[PDB]
RNA sequence: GUGGGAGAGGGUGGUGGAAUUCCCGGAGUAGCGGUGAAAUGCGCAGAUACCGGGAGGAACGCCGAUGGCGAAGGCAGCCACCUGGUCCACCCGUGACGCUGAGGCGCGAAAGCGUGGGGAGCAAACCGGAUUAGAUACCCGGGUAGUCCACGCCCUAAACGAUGCGCGCUAGGUCUCUGGGUCUCCUGGGGGCCGAAGCUAACGCGUUAAGCGCGCCGCCUGGGGAGUACGGCCGCAAGGC
């Protein structure tokens, strides 16, 4: 109940999970998805075949808001990250940028025991 | 690699200590906020060890970046 | 820290002859000036070990020259720790 | 009595009177310290990289003087004691260091 | 002595941004997390993903190196103050003032101890989920001491170059850090690699000696018993010598 008609789509990939968040041009989330918010349950989130679906979830659920361009944020590094921007790329939205934001720290804390002997 | 070009020898003569200066320091930064290696800059130990402190000062008082956005992708 | 003219004046003060920047008075005498500089510096800033450890080779340096004098000329000697204020 | 450059950012969004306020609170500190005013530049209001209290600019003033070091961080203390004062940075003056002479 | 140089050497105070966690607000909905696969766990008291604001602790990405400094332990955002060592040039001053060093004294990673602070993340013990024949483990979810600060203890280590310190002597080549100079090169102080003579059981070492020599200190004398027992000294204890 707003038609933005322009927005951003953030992309945070995982090992684990992809999951898509679309916003409106001040950040406010209008819709997202995610490979659990599909079918798949286990590792299968974790897939680029997954990240496809919730790529294209997360736009046509933003098109029934009336929306046409998108600015991707892209953060994580992970599989189905380039499948999520490789679908988006054409899901019916225009996308005008792409920009990897994904957060490192200066090596502020201490990771866990499994992220350890690198920083 | 990083035969391409050298950062040293694009510009002419210039400070290594005034870090007031922006237009030279921003051309020893990359894509992102990050100093570029000395196989990019062309400079030498002394000289780099020199910018990267006049670099980090120019960071603390708001005229270089620590960290900014990767573009394309 | 030690400026110019504190040292020129100490060296000045204790040459033996004019332009004797070598003697063993005048080598004893900086050694004091840095050593009584140093040990005000470590009554603060205790925990500088690092430091410590230059006051105990200057310390050491200072004994051997004012050895080397007590064994060589027992009155310059005498007259020398009697002026700086050592040994007591 | 040593050589040293100050640097002051100052808010953007201040008017001539507050401005001229807060020139006059930096020159009166600065004189109460001791401190002996060799030059100074003034480059007004220019772009950060990065937002200063929520401020995509800032004011910038240099002072280049000449003051005895012991009151030296007592005097920068003393500069950051206003609101309206961003960031203070006090550099020992150093010879400049050229590249491709 | 004079004039200069480089440096994460040390101490105190200040200050910067990224990230994590937590709290507040906005928007938004059915999951998120995690693994070989899962489950415990978290989420309709609205999580995860996104934006804005705040609080707090801890560590400093790029530069960064095969680099630098320190006697060793060790030292890395930036600024200022206090302060140790060291290298070079001048050839100015003293005139053997030297070297080593039992004992003594000091310093001494981490863990650990005492009193008081502090506590974001991580995490012995512990509490759970998986795996397994079992799983007092490896993997997953929590989590206390602790890790951080002040003051006082402890004195250990693969505390390692597994190579005590000082001096003199014995081909060169190559890369590198930092001085000086008549700056292609010469000369000095460091850090590496290959190698003359020579040494070595071999591996290897080779002007940064494990070569040729001199001075002084420490130590070894087959393996297990055993770094144990006893005694003494030290420690609040753990325990150390
Ligand atoms: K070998
Ligand atoms: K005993
Ligand atoms: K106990
Ligand atoms: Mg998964
Ligand atoms: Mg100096
Ligand atoms: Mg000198
Ligand atoms: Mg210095
Ligand atoms: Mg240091
Ligand atoms: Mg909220
Ligand atoms: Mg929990
Ligand atoms: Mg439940
Ligand atoms: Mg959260
Ligand atoms: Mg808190
Ligand atoms: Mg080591
Ligand atoms: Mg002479
Ligand atoms: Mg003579
Ligand atoms: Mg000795
Ligand atoms: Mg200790
Ligand atoms: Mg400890
Ligand atoms: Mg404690
Ligand atoms: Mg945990
Ligand atoms: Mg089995
Ligand atoms: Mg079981
Ligand atoms: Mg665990
Ligand atoms: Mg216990
Ligand atoms: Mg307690
Ligand atoms: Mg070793
Ligand atoms: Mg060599
Ligand atoms: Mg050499
Ligand atoms: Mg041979
Ligand atoms: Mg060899
Ligand atoms: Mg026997
Ligand atoms: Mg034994
Ligand atoms: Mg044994
Ligand atoms: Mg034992």
């Amino acid at each position: 109940k707003r038609q933005v008609a322009s927005g951003r789509a953030y992309i945070h990939a995982s090992y684990n999970n992809t999951i898509v968040t679309i916003t409106d041009p001040d950040g406010n989330p209008i819709t997202w998805s995610s490979g659990g918010v599909i079918g798949y349950k286990g590792s299968r989130k974790g897939t680029p075949y997954a990240a496809q679906l919730a790529a294209l979830d997360a736009a046509k659920k933003a098109m029934a808001y009336g929306m046409q361009s998108v600015d991707v944020i892209v953060r994580g590094t992970g599989a189905g990250r380039e499948q999520a921007i490789r679908a988006l790329q054409a899901s019916g939205l225009q996308v005008k940028s792409i920009v990897d934001d994904t957060p490192v720290p200066h090596n502020g804390c201490r990771p866990k025991k499994k992220f350890r002997k690198a920083s | 690699p990083s035969r391409k070009a050298k950062v040293k020898a694009t510009l002419g003569e210039f400070d290594l200590r005034d870090y007031r200066n922006v237009e030279v320091l921003k051309r020893f930064l990359s894509e992102t906020g990050k100093i570029l290696p000395r196989r990019r800059t062309g400079l030498s130990a002394k000289e780099q060890r020199i910018l990267a402190k006049t670099i980090k000062r120019a960071r603390i008082l708001g005229l270089l970046p620590f960290t900014e956005k990767l573009v394309r992708k | 820290p030690i400026t110019k003219e504190e040292k020129q004046k100490v060296i000045q003060e204790f040459a033996r002859f004019p332009g004797d920047t070598g003697s063993t008075e005048v080598q004893v005498a900086l050694l004091t000036l840095r050593i009584n500089r140093l040990s005000e510096h470590l009554k603060v800033h205790k925990k500088d070990h690092h430091s410590h450890r230059g006051l105990l080779m200057m310390v050491g340096q200072r004994r051997r020259l004012l050895r080397y004098l007590q064994r060589e000329d027992p009155e310059r000697y005498r007259a020398l720790i009697e002026k700086l204020g050592i040994r007591g | 009595m040593r050589r040293y450059e100050v640097n002051i950012v100052l808010n953007p969004n201040l008017d001539q009177s507050q401005l001229a306020l807060e020139k006059e609170i930096i020159q009166r500190a600065l004189e109460n310290y001791g401190a002996r005013v060799e030059k100074v530049e003034e480059l007004g209001l220019r772009r950060l990289a990065y937002p200063i209290a929520k401020d995509p600019q800032g004011y910038f003033l240099w002072y280049q003087v000449e003051m005895p070091e012991d009151r030296v961080n007592d005097l920068a203390r003393e500069l950051r004691i206003r609101d309206n004062v961003r960031r203070v940075m006090v550099v020992k003056s150093q010879e400049p260091f050229l590249a491709n002479a």
